[PDB]
């Protein structure tokens, strides 16, 4: 959310986007589409990976420690044993809670960053050909069919090629 | 006419909700589980070593209880002691029990060896109905109870050298009598007094003639005692009456060795993390099972539940 | 401060803006105005309203633990007791610092997020029709009134309106 | 002409520094404060069950010291020990003091019941001018001194079943004579010996003739002991002289209860969290009042204020 | 890496860059420069010498404390002294890592920050005159000279002086 | 034509390689390390005050066995005890000795201050063959052997007042003989017993006669004993036979005092942070050298490096 794409000027998610975590549709004269986008998808998912790959599997062996239950009363031994489990017990508890809430603030504003930086790569790209209409769609002020839209989405595209076109359209009265 | 190109991200119907730094609730498109909740109620009897107790506790393991001689010169890396093991045979105590018992558990062993103490001009070997084998009178294995010969305890002054590579843990006791006939009936003379040394220890016991509580229809007691010698150092035992010699000593080892106590099933299983609940698996960084753990184990906490954001804020169309 | 708006391109505060965070002042041919912005203030106070129910009101109960003070010396278990408890202390005191610290960093960056955030919503709205001046203000090349000003505070602004005059008004010569 | 539309954020003339990552000193809008550093000064008597020992450490209140017959039976949630209580009773030590009081402190009742052992052949009730009710010569109200009756002590062998549900606490003694001469005066042979058992546990204990210095005016001592009994286990107690004998049984239960050293005063108000300096409201999460605390309380750490932020940057014009 | 210019929209950095961490390369008609930028420099530096402030130099003083390897074996007491001593050793290791993870990633943050807001910065002060390549670079449809281009990195440049050139060159077919 | 401006940012071609909270491995342009893994080998002579043991223990250091006389009325804040050192005076033990040695450690202090015990009626200064020096029989300096005067052993019963401002450390001890004829040539008479008191303490030790292993010739043993006396308070010895006897007593002070095990030669140098291995930089927050600090030191961690990012990512041409 630091970002304000992802619950921000993007209106909602795609349900229907299931072969990438964040990509591109389009309508043209052709027709419309989607694309995932591997790059920024990778991106995020190595990310989270790299979380994942410090929290599982990753424990420590103990052996002999001391009781932690006991049948009789005994005082002072006892009572230091008990203080020093629940001492133990609750800063593992207090580095667990901040962990996660740290780590999951972390993981949204990360993947809210994803998304903005495809964004912003998409709007440079694009230079004076298009215009951002506030909600993560660029109006293309030319023709740009399929093969258009796809050079867009692998970075290929030359707005030399259609900027006179464009400009035109754009400031046109 | 032209086009347009929207940018945009995944969603999905069923999200997940977690907390963060500054809301308790929010959905995401995926998270996981970081608190283990769950055993299978079975301790897996690999990839540890797993030595049942059964019917023994450790320390009648150790002193050879009658229902423990299968468990001789056994080695663990977890002795499982279990809630409904009981004695039979004389009864004791253990002044510090807490600590005999800690010791031989971290040890993780009961090997034992035979040492010829030269008990002279004393009978050896008594035995008690409190304490049968087969229906025969009998004691604890790894002790022996001595008592006068031909109404005659002469002083014992007896010498063990300790010419190992290792160090020597002995088991002993002293024998306190229910009355003053008792104390002359056994050993002959109106007290004794066990002074059991090395070169850097000593410890005496006196005997305290009394009536406690009938328990197997004994009311005498025995304290059990414990001594450690070092190589190059000598167990020296002094006593005129009323000594529970020791027969050899326990090799002491260091190492990985604990005791656990537990009522779960032992199970044909592999798995690297014990508690008392049977074992869990050990994936997750924490678990709420149980503070008591052995082995490759994730970390006790308070809550049963904490989820890791594995998917961006989810966004429902 | 890590997205550059507060202490950054915006060059102060505004001192006499009391009934919100954010907001907007504008000049225009009827005079001077200043209004808050609801939404962005109310995400920055929402962000910190959940931090501060983390925080506040939260308290552990503990009962009988072990004694802190001694009347007289005792060597081995009074070490013990001592060291357990000045370990707890420096840990919690740790924990403290740490919390604090972090905290106040994330606070002045999601505040100074949720200005960027006006900023761009507001600059994206405009279009074709004005131009950043790199201080937070944007020059509007067209006529411009209090409802105009409203209908751009309030989200209504239809920039197809205005875009012709804009235009001309910018690409002149 | 056109307008101008300028986008901006709020400021203070009045700031507030605060720590970050990057900056020891960086000035907010606003901040709070999360050291809780104050106290009122006194202790509420609410909603804790507050006992103030007044002249009364807990011990004394147990044992039934002369200023402390008002606390029979009561029970707290916080016993208030004041550093000016004294014993005004005969003169005792308690091995392991701090266990006994301990464990009384957290079952937080002093509800005994009397019981009728069945002390033959003796005489009950032995007092001291050490340890006066109204001028006369008295004694610790749960204690009873046995002494000789017609210069005879035959040996007591005494028993008390455990029939209730619940454990029983009893506290006993030994008394150590000044001289010889007391001792034959008081029991009527020259030692004595004490054998408290159960069926799981034995304590023996050996009266130690001599002159400790005089504390209002008595250099004999009395030592104090105690033995927890199960239900269904058996007391015994087996003694030839020098028994400061049980008149019954202390009940032991388990809770939230604890006890706190402080001078503070008891205050009529409400508050969750007690240190010894008094109440501390309990809003932050942390306190700087001491480390020493009951109840729902901040946490104690070193720092004496820590600022959350709870603003943006203050920029001002 | 979360505002996506280092290791992102800038391609690489300048190994021929030593007197600053950030700044400017141009060319024009006199020929080719690099120069840093002193504010942004200094802004990052300053934050990483912040956290170097709270971890260096900083030690505790402890003096009596208990014993942490033993001779004899004894039981219970041991048990807990070593217990509270591993115990204490594994919470303060999780602190350090946690505590060099967390700063890493927000070392690594603030610095493409710097890098960013100093590229936004640029991006406003040249207005209508240049166009952003999309690699960090600006197009700028002028004749700028070694002044003009010392104009704008030392902030005195004047969009104005040159727009209507700037706009005919853009706006050209 | 025009120009172009490009925006950058500096880089290295030898980076540092750091973790983070998304990644085990990336490359920054520079780097410090926060684990202080290293140490000098020796101990710094300053700035604490540094007390080496050579071949005393403290605790043969506090009683006086002959090797440690230059010890006498000593202060430090670190006593540095080797590994090498052994005791050469008479064989004994000292129940608690790690309470004894902790709290004279932690008192940091050996000042001691004579007083002049009337022992009427016995032999005083007996010396022996196991604690000689300069090949004399001699004893502890700081104890006082005392034996019959003319086969007669009259009982002692004495006080030593503490009317100072400061709590009194007395050391004192029991001799065990190896035989009842010992006792006899010794004491002139069977058995001995020993009770020292304060107003609120007391201790009874029971001498016990029997062989231990020899140790330097000699097969009785002394155990050492400890009472603190405060202001207003009286210590009262009172005692028939084998009493080993205190010639005064030691102040008791509190500060920064320790004692460490280490065979760390000690250099001249200045170095605030001690560990067994020697002084190390105190610059970083963390360290592995060793748990056993004193001073101001790093952290003890697990991790043998630790690398801060002090610069950006490094992204090489
Ligand atoms: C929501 O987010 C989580 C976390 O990213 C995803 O969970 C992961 O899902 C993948 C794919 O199923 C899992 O990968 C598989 O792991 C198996 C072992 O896992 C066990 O052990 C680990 C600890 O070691 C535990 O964390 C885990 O819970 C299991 O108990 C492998 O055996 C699998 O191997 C399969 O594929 C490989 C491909 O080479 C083959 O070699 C094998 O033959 C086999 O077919 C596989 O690698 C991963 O373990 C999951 N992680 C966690 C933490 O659970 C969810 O998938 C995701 N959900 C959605 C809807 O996106
Ligand atoms: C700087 O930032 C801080 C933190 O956000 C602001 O402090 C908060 O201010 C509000 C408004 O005054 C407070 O809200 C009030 O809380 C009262 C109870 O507070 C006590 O108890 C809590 C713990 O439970 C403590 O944290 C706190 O210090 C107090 O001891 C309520 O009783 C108040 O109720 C009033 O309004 C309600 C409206 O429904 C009515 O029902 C009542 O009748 C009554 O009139 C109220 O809710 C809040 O407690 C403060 N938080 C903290 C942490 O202090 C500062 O206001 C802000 N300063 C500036 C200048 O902006
Ligand atoms: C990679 O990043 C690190 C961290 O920022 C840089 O390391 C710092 O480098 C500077 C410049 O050399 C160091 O500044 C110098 O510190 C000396 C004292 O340092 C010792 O003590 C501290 C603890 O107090 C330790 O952390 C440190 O390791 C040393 O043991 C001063 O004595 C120096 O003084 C010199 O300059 C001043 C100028 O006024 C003069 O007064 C003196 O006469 C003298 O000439 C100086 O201030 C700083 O200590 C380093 N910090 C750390 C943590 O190591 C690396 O330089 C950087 N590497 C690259 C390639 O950029
Ligand atoms: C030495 C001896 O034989 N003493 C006789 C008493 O034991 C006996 O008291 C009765 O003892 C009963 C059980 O007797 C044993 C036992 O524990 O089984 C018999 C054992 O052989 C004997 N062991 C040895 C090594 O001598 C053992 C021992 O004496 C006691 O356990 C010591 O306390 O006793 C049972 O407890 C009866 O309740 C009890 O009356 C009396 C009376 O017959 O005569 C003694 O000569
Ligand atoms: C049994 C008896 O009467 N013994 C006499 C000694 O007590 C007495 O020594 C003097 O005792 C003085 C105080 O006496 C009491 C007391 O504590 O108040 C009197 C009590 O009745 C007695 N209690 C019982 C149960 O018998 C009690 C007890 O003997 C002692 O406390 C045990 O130490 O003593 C006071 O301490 C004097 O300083 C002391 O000399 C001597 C001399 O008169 O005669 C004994 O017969
Ligand atoms: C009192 C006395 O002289 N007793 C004689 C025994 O000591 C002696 O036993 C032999 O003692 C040998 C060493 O003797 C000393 C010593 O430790 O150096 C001589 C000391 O003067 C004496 N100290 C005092 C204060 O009287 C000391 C003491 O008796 C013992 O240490 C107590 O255990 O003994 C050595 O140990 C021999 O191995 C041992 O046989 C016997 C036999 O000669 O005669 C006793 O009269
Ligand atoms: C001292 O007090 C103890 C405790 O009251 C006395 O112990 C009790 O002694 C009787 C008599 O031998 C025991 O009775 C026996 O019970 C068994 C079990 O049913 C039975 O087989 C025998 O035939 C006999 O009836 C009783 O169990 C025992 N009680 C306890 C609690 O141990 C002891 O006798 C007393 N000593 C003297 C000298 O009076
Ligand atoms: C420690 O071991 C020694 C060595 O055996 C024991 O000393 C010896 O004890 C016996 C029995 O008490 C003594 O014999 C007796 O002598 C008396 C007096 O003449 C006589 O009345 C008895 O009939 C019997 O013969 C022996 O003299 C004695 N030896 C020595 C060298 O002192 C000692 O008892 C043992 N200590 C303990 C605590 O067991
Ligand atoms: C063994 O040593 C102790 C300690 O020196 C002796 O105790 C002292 O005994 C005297 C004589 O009874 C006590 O004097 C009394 O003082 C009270 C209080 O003012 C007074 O009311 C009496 O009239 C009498 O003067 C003295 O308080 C006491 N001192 C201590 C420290 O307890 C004891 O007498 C010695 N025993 C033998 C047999 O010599
Ligand atoms: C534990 O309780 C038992 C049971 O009462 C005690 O045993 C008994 O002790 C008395 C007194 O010591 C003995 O009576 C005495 O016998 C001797 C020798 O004939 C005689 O000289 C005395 O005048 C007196 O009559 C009695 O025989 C004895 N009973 C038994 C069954 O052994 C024992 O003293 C108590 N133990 C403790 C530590 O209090
Ligand atoms: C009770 O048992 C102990 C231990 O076996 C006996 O101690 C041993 O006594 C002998 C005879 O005095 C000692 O021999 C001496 O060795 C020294 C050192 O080389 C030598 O200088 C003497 O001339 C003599 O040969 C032996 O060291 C000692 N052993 C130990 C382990 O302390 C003790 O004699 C026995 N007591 C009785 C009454 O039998
Ligand atoms: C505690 O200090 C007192 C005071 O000196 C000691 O009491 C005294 O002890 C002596 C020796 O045991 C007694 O003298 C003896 O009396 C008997 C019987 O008449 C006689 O056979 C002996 O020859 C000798 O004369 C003396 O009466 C006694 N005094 C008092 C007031 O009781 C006591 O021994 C010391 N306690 C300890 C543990 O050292
Ligand atoms: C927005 O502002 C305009 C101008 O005052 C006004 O006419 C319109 O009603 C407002 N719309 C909303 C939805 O508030």
């Amino acid at each position: 959310g630091i970002f304000g794409a992802i619950a921000g000027f993007i209106e909602n998610g795609w349900e229907g986007m299931v072969d990438g975590w964040y990509g591109f549709r389009h309508q043209n004269s052709e027709g419309t589409g989607q694309a995932a986008d591997l790059k920024s998808t990778q991106a995020a998912i190595n990310q989270i990976n790299g979380k994942l790959n410090r929290l599982i599997g990753k424990t420590n062996e103990k052996f002999h420690q001391i009781e932690k239950e006991f049948s009789e009363v005994e005082g002072r031994i006892q009572d230091l044993e008990k203080y020093v489990e629940d001492t133990k017990i609750d800063l593992w508890s207090y580095n667990a809670e901040l962990l996660v809430a740290l780590e999951n603030q972390h993981t949204i504003d990360l993947t809210d960053s994803e998304m903005n930086k495809l964004f912003e790569r998409t709007k440079k790209q694009l230079r004076e050909n298009a215009e951002d209409m506030g909600n993560g769609c660029f109006k293309i002020y030319h023709k740009c069919d399929n093969a258009c839209i796809e050079s867009i989405r692998n970075g290929t595209y030359d707005h030399d090629v259609y900027r006179d076109e464009a400009l035109n359209n754009r400031f046109q009265i | 006419p032209g086009a347009t190109l929207c940018l945009g991200h995944h969603a999905v119907p069923n999200g997940t909700i977690v907390k963060t730094i500054t809301n308790d609730q929010i959905e995401v498109t995926n998270a996981t589980e970081l608190v283990q909740s769950s055993s299978t109620g079975g301790i897996c009897d690999s990839p540890h070593q797993i030595l049942d107790g059964e019917n023994c506790t450790l320390i009648d393991a150790l002193l050879g209880d009658p229902q423990c001689d299968g468990f001789q010169n056994k080695k663990w890396d977890l002795f499982v002691e279990r809630s409904k093991a009981y004695s039979n045979c004389y009864p004791y105590d253990v002044p510090d029990y807490a600590s005999l018992r800690s010791l031989v558990a971290s040890s993780g062993t009961l090997e034992f060896n035979n040492e010829s103490f030269n008990w002279a001009g004393v009978t050896q070997n008594g035995t008690s109905s409190a304490c049968k084998r087969r229906s025969n009178k009998s004691f604890f294995s790894r002790l022996n109870w001595l008592t006068h010969l031909k109404y005659k305890y002469p002083a014992l002054n007896v010498t063990m050298p300790n010419n190992e590579k290792f160090d020597k843990l002995y088991i002993w006791g002293v024998h306190h009598p229910v009355t003053d006939s008792d104390q002359i009936s056994l050993y002959a003379q109106a007290s004794g007094r066990i002074t059991v040394s090395t070169k850097r220890s000593q410890q005496t016991v006196i005997p305290n003639i009394g009536f406690r509580p009938r328990v197997r229809d004994i009311s005498s007691r025995i304290s059990i005692y414990w001594t450690i010698v070092k190589p190059g150092d000598i167990l020296l035992i002094n006593s005129t009456g009323n000594l529970i010699a020791p027969r050899g000593y326990f090799k002491i080892r260091s190492g990985k060795s604990s005791i656990m106590r537990s009522d779960a099933p032992i199970g044909k299983c592999n798995s690297e993390c014990i508690t008392p609940n049977g074992s869990i698996p050990n994936d997750k960084p924490f678990q709420n099972v149980n503070r008591i753990t052995y082995g490759a184990c994730p970390r006790y906490v308070k809550q049963n539940t904490l989820k890791l954001a594995t998917g961006m804020r989810n966004v429902p169309e």
